[PDB]
């Protein structure tokens, strides 16, 4: 249901999260396109502790090398 | 599956995710369901009882 990258729950604005296995990508409803989790397709709001299911995962800033 | 069995092959989901992607349907986002989700199934099961 969401990804919790630092304490914080990450679900994605559109689409669903899916994982090959081992790394967790970000794809549309009707078609598979996996695509790396960012900021940007995922919005924060919540604690991590409420939601039920939660991974831990990784998210990639697309800022913070730049 | 959802919906999704309404179009082709049925798309096996998680229940919790069928209903965050519903309230996304209403513009009501998947955080409030997966904060809310023990009350929602309490609320649901009190109204099928
Ligand atoms: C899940 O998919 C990812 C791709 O995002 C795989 O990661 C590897 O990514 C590199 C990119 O530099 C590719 O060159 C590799 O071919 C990818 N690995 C594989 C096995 O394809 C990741 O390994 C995949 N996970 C599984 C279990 O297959
Ligand atoms: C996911 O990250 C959380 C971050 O809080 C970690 O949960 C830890 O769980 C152990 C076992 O109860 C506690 O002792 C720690 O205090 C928790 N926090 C940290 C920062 O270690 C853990 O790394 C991951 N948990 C799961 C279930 O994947």
């Amino acid at each position: 249901p969401a990804i919790c990258h630092d304490g914080k729950a990450h679900f994605p604005r559109e689409g669903v999260f899916v994982s090959n296995g081992t790394h967790w990508f970000v794809t549309q409803r009707n078609f598979y396109e996996p695509q790396i989790i960012t900021t940007d397709n995922t919005f924060v709001s919540g604690n991590c502790d409420v939601v039920i299911g939660i991974v831990n995962n990784t998210v990639y800033d697309p800022l913070q090398p730049e | 599956s959802g919906w999704t069995f309404g179009a082709g092959p049925a798309l096996q989901i998680p229940f919790p995710m069928q209903m965050a992607y519903r309230f996304n349907g209403i513009g009501v986002t998947q955080n409030v369901l997966y904060e809310n989700q023990k009350l929602i199934a309490n609320q649901f099961n009190s109204a099928i009882g």
